[PDB]
């Protein structure tokens, strides 16, 4: 009747804090738990041992906190594994985890993004583990020339150093132009190597910008007007600009580009602005295809050369990518789970977006045959669709097309998706739904968890408590109790948004008992919830004086600096000229919490096939002491 | 059963160059253990296979000393060549 | 310079972790300045053009300026020792004016150029010095000399291998104008002798469960002992 | 009449003091970054009546001596060249030959002091004394025991092995610790 | 799950001698000073890693 239980990530990284939450459901007095981490198979160390112990006022719950050193004992290369051990009283209950070799996060900022020929690249390496805080430890690092031969290595400490690692290379006078990088891993995992590229290359600054701008972010087959494109040029101090753009363009087919001499224009720039339009019969006789279909699928690109009436300044800028569509937006079904609960609301995140892959403000969009549920998408191009599933066993099939007025339905966008039945433990029909209203959450506020419950009402009376768990950047956060009254079917959980749920959080939940043919049945389900993409704490960089006083070559000017407090900040001042030339491999925020979210271990939107699956893809491996447990997961890397 | 025990033998006298015919041989034969009267030939030829893979060595060792030896006197360039370091790119400049 | 910065700041706390602040841009400017555009390189003893463009951003106020351009020995120009390089010109109000000098680059290397400006009656002075690249009249080249296999153990007597490289042809070698002889050395690896492993598959039949009698037990106990002990040492418990 | 600007040096920044703008009477004193020392004595910069004082200062980043690999041991790390200037940041590892444990510290880095962060460790032989199998009593005898000697042990009554029931001594210890489980 | 050390009451003490370490099952008895009455079951047994409910003395007058 008691039963043991415990849950570990689905994959457990070195030299990272993992915590283990154990549970002995239907049981009294107090469990000595002894969580015990071994090397597989040969168990010749033992990597952790903690103890700790389930007493009722803890509703035998409790959890074990241990790092595992990243021992000399572990050898590409086979995929390395460890043996999971816990020992409640008599009984032992073993699991076989998989381990990653990523240690942690390497970020590299380089100064500029390109180089001259003898000048000096300063580059500073951020050195954190999994939780973004600073670690000390050995780095090796390959300065890589644009063939690919590794030039330079070194091997230094970020020990003492907050850190932060401060490093440079000199460039030689004699060098090979193009895209060199700079690789950087850390000693104890030669397998996960970060990289930045820095383009060298013999150059002067353009003193100015060109900005070739056009009307729509896209261009509309059958549109007669064609492609007009604005051209905008000012000073990189910013006056505006007097002079004369030639402007040409072309199409693009994957990566074969064909010129269009017929569509070549002299236009004046006339207080830093000037106006050229691709006229559409121009664009129909420069491809030899009478058919129009055909450019559907391909892209244009422009190409302004800007010269200043003094001639002693030319920029050369271009805009390529602008696809030719049928349809102004685009639905992706990549954050709606494949799963859905026979009989209880399920949840859909449309995903509309702009033909260059960015997010859709204010979109209509539907499902068919349902014209009540018709939806609007946020800030973020994510709509919310609720439908009311039939208890049924027949795959939901869900058609999502887009409903923006004043556009015709040859246009609009249209994906279809699948969901499967959520397959029950001995057909029991015994269903847990998690819902949250989907809008942009931020740090600071508190989220309402729904705990819906749907099964016969023969065993309802047995579900007491529910059992929830927070991942957060592939490491357990936080997990608990939830008290649920007999007769009622919904609870809410005021859950506490904190800095530690950025950038997002998965909740799976799940509830046990003994149903059925006396069988232990365990019911799950989990939701992924997206937070406000922002810093933990905060940094930002004003002016430290009076806005009358005007900066003059040379002159002091204070800096107010505000952010947190014994934090180390390093600073770069860069001339808006480089990033004229080059804008790439530009370090932001949006860029680190994207590595964050690509080294997550999981892999669905939310739910599974079964109860297994459900903590299989949030990225769970649970294991119970009567035998109900998660597949073995072999794979670092998630399934396609 | 017969050449199982002298691939053993063979790992025993570090005789690394008549034994990649006899493996060779072994795994030719498609022979997986188990049946009647496999007791033996299943013990054996799976013992000496996972000496094989044990007593296995890595790769042919390298370690390059390259030294720039020039009759006038100056500033003296070494170079270590490991296995480590193998494709870093040494480059050595001399103006004359 | 006369531009905008982009300054970007990166905090790192022990409790608060990374944070890449927003680019903070701080533009700088003036009333009354040069821009002085020089290009990257210029061939050594060949005649260029270069331009000084004086900006004049006064809404309403017109600058009678004097612009000069320094003496150099480097360069060639009217610039003496003697006599100056000056004139005085009228920039209207948000406006602006291009003075073009003529120089020759006498000298290879980076060499620098100075143009300086002052307005009557008022107290508004602008100077610009910067550097240019001169290089050799002739076309940057390279000769692989040599390409030689490096094998201490194979082609060497007494353990050590000794190469003679011979000098470069260098038959159209400008005067001077050094040149410099790389030497690049990269290893060659080997690693290849290890026999492919028995698949794991083709083993699964041989766990067995034990029984019978004396001599039966051990029958039944020998694949299963001997399976785990390949298994463990092979580490094929992935695809088994 | 104001000087220029007093320029930069690589890897060092400095304060104006006595005023805030590049004028006659000013001083520029610099401070080279963490890990590069101030070379020389030149330390400061005054705008006079012609221009800036003597020189601009250099900053150089601190060295460490090579250490070389100890007695039945071997230097696995840092890069390229040996014997040659450790500098600021650099680490150092060190691994012991077959048969041989490390007795200190493993590894160490280029320190600010111009020294090494942690001490030069030693290579001792592959030793272990005889595990105190706790609720047992060992079967053999021996007391000290080399590399891979085996270390035989029975349980006490009402107990029993847990996995292996031997001791093997490898170099960072006993690899399978003498346990006892209930029967 | 072993008990622990019994604990202890007011006026009153147990009848052997405590150990460190109970096994599962063991039960230990207890006993008031003199004139004083005991309430309750005198035996306390280890269930479950914890000591059943000791019993209280009955202070005189
Ligand atoms: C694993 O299991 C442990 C069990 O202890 C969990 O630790 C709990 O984590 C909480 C995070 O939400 C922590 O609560 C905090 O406690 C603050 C006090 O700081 C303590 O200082 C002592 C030093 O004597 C340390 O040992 C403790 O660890 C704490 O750091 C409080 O200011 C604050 O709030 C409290 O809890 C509730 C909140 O509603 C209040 O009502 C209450 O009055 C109290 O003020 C803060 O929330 C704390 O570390 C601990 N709390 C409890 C009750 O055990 C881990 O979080 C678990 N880890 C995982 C991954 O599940
Ligand atoms: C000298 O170095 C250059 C490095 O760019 C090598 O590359 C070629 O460079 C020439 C111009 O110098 C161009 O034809 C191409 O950019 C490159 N050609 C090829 C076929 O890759 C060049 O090969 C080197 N020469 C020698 C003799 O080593
Ligand atoms: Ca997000």
């Amino acid at each position: 009747s008691p039963m043991y239980s415990i849950i570990t990530p689905n994959i457990l990284r070195l030299e990272s804090e993992e915590t283990m939450v154990l549970e002995a459901h239907d049981a009294q007095g107090d469990v000595p738990v002894t969580v015990t981490v071994h090397d597989f198979p040969g168990k010749k160390l033992v990597l952790s041992s903690e103890k700790t112990v389930l007493t009722p006022a803890t509703n035998h719950m409790g959890n074990v906190t241990f790092t595992i050193p990243a021992n000399r004992e572990f050898k590409k290369g086979r995929n390395k594994f460890v043996t999971v051990q816990a020992t409640f009283g008599t009984q032992v209950v073993e699991k076989v985890v998989l381990v990653s070799l990523q240690s942690g996060y390497l970020f590299i900022q380089t100064d500029k993004t390109i180089y001259t020929p003898g000048s000096t690249v300063l580059y500073r390496i951020f050195t954190v583990n999994h939780k973004l805080l600073p670690v000390g430890r050995t780095v090796m690092v390959n300065i890589e020339n644009p063939e690919g031969i590794p030039v330079k290595q070194d091997s230094l400490s970020s020990q003492n150093q907050l850190g932060v690692l401060p490093l440079s290379w000199d460039i030689p006078e004699l060098v090979n132009m193009g895209q060199w990088k700079i690789r950087a891993y850390y000693e104890n995992s030669p397998q996960q190597v970060f990289s930045t590229e820095f383009e060298v290359k013999e150059y002067v600054l353009p003193s100015f910008e060109v900005i070739v701008e056009p009307t729509e972010k896209f261009y509309y087959i059958y549109n007669e007007k064609g492609l007009e494109v604005t051209i905008t040029a000012r000073f990189l101090y910013g006056k505006k600009v007097e002079g004369t753009a030639f402007v040409i363009f072309g199409i693009q087919d994957g990566e074969q580009r064909i010129s269009l001499p017929e569509s070549l224009k002299r236009i004046p720039i006339e207080d830093g602005s000037g106006e050229v339009v691709l006229s559409r019969k121009v664009l129909l006789d420069g491809v030899q295809n009478p058919r129009a279909e055909d450019l559907v699928g391909k892209s244009l690109y422009v190409s302004a050369t800007v010269i200043l009436h003094s001639g002693s300044d030319m920029v050369q800028a271009e805009r390529s990518g602008i696809p030719i569509v049928t349809s102004p937006y685009q639905i992706h079904f990549t954050k709606t789970p494949k799963y859905f609960k026979p009989g209880m609301p399920f949840d859909l995140m449309v995903f509309v977006t702009n033909p260059d892959g960015s997010p859709a403000y204010r979109v209509p969009v539907a499902v068919q045959g349902e014209d009540t549920v018709q939806s609007l998408t946020q800030g973020d191009g994510v709509a919310k669709l609720s439908i009311n599933t039939h208890p049924s066993q027949k795959p939901l099939s869900i058609t999502v097309r887009t409903k923006k007025q004043e556009l015709s339905e040859a246009e609009q966008a249209t994906r279809t998706m699948q969901a499967l039945p959520y397959s029950t433990v001995g057909n029991s029909n015994n269903y847990l739904h998690l819902s949250v209203l989907r809008t942009e959450l931020r740090p600071g506020e508190t989220l309402n968890v729904n705990f819906l419950l749907r099964m016969d009402r023969a065993h309802e009376a047995k579900i007491r408590y529910y059992t929830y768990l927070i991942m957060n950047k592939g490491r357990l956060l936080k997990a608990g109790r939830q008290v649920r009254e007999p007769g009622q079917d919904l609870v809410v959980l005021p859950l506490s948004i904190t800095t530690d749920f950025i950038p997002s959080f998965r909740l799976v939940a799940y509830y046990t008992l003994i149903g059925a043919s006396g069988q232990r049945e365990v019911v799950a389900d989990s939701v992924w919830v997206d937070v406000k993409d922002s810093c933990v704490g905060s940094l930002v960089v004003k002016s430290g004086q009076s806005e009358d006083r005007q900066p003059v070559p040379g002159q002091q000017m204070t800096l107010k600096i505000e952010g947190d407090h014994g934090a180390r900040v390093v600073l770069v001042a860069v001339d808006k000229g480089v990033f004229v030339l080059n804008k790439k491999n530009k370090l932001t925020q949006s860029k680190i919490w994207d590595v964050v979210e690509k080294a997550d271990i999981g892999c669905t939107p939310g739910s599974g096939k079964d109860y297994a699956g459900v903590f299989s893809d949030a990225g769970l491996t649970f294991t119970s002491s009567s035998g109900q447990q998660t597949a073995q997961r072999a794979e670092l890397q998630c399934p396609q | 059963e017969a050449t199982s025990y002298a691939l053993l033998a063979l790992l025993q006298l570090k005789d690394f160059d008549f034994v990649p015919p006899v493996v060779r041989w072994l795994n030719e034969q498609r022979y997986y253990g188990g049946g009647y009267g496999s007791t033996q030939a299943t013990f054996m030829v799976f013992q000496a296979l996972a000496q094989y893979q044990k007593d296995a060595p890595d790769h042919q060792e390298l370690n390059l000393d390259v030294s720039l030896q020039l009759p006038s006197r100056s500033s003296k360039i070494t170079h270590r060549i490991h296995w480590e370091s193998a494709s870093l790119l040494r480059s050595e400049e001399t103006k004359e | 310079s006369i531009t905008t910065w982009e300054i970007l700041a990166v905090s790192m706390s022990d409790k608060k972790g990374i944070c890449v602040a927003d680019p903070f841009e701080v533009t700088v400017m003036q009333d009354f300045f040069i821009d002085l555009r020089l290009p990257y390189s210029v061939v050594r003893n060949e005649q260029v053009e270069i331009r000084a463009v004086l900006y004049n951003y006064r809404q309403n106020q017109e600058l009678k300026v004097r612009v000069e351009l320094l003496h150099n020995p480097a360069f060639c120009s009217l610039a003496t020792t003697k006599r100056r390089h000056q004139q005085t010109v009228t920039i209207p109000p948000k406006s602006s004016l291009s003075v073009p000098y003529v120089i020759v680059p006498l000298k290879t290397g980076l060499q620098e150029v100075e143009v300086k400006a002052a307005v009557y009656h008022h107290f508004i002075s602008d100077g610009v010095r910067k550097s240019l690249k001169v290089v050799p009249e002739g076309i940057r080249m390279n000769k692989t000399v040599a390409v030689r296999t490096l094998d201490p153990e194979r082609l060497g007597r007494e353990g050590v291998q000794k190469e003679d490289i011979p000098p470069a042809d260098l038959s159209d070698q400008v005067p001077d104008t050094e040149s410099e002889t790389r030497i690049l050395l990269q290893g060659t690896p080997v690693a290849q002798m290890t026999e492919d492993a028995v698949d794991a598959e083709r083993l699964k039949h041989l766990i067995v469960t034990p029984s019978g009698c004396g001599e039966q037990n051990m029958i039944g106990m020998t694949p299963t002992v001997i399976a785990v002990h390949y298994l463990d040492e092979t580490e094929q418990w992935e695809k088994f | 009449r104001p000087c220029g600007h007093p320029g930069d040096t690589p890897f060092g920044t400095f304060t104006l003091t006595g005023g805030n703008v590049f004028e006659y009477g000013v001083k520029a004193v610099y401070t080279c970054n963490e890990g590069y020392q101030l070379l020389g004595e030149i330390n400061y910069r005054e705008c006079d009546t012609d221009g800036w004082t003597n020189d601009i200062p250099i900053c150089e980043v601190v060295k460490c001596l090579p250490v070389t690999a100890p007695e039945n041991g071997k230097i696995v790390s840092s890069a390229m060249e040996p014997d040659r200037e450790y500098h600021f940041g650099q680490a150092v590892r060190f691994v012991c030959n077959s048969g041989y444990k490390i007795e200190g510290d493993e590894e160490m880095h280029c320190s600010d002091d111009g020294f090494w962060s942690k001490e030069k460790p030693k290579c001792v032989e592959i030793s272990c004394k005889s595990p105190d199998v706790i609720n047992g009593s060992p079967i053999s005898q021996k007391i000290i025991y080399k590399e891979n000697e085996r270390f035989q042990y029975k349980c006490n009554m009402g107990y029993e092995y847990s996995e292996r029931g031997d001791a093997v001594c490898t170099e960072s210890g006993w690899r399978p610790l003498p346990s006892c489980e209930e029967k | 799950g072993k008990c622990g050390p019994p604990p202890p009451i007011d006026n009153g003490d147990i009848t052997s001698f405590p150990l460190s370490v109970y096994a599962p099952a063991s039960s230990v008895e207890y006993q008031c000073q003199n004139l004083y009455q005991l309430e309750g079951n005198k035996r306390i047994t280890c269930r479950n890693g914890q000591w059943s409910e000791p019993p209280k003395c009955l202070h005189p007058c």
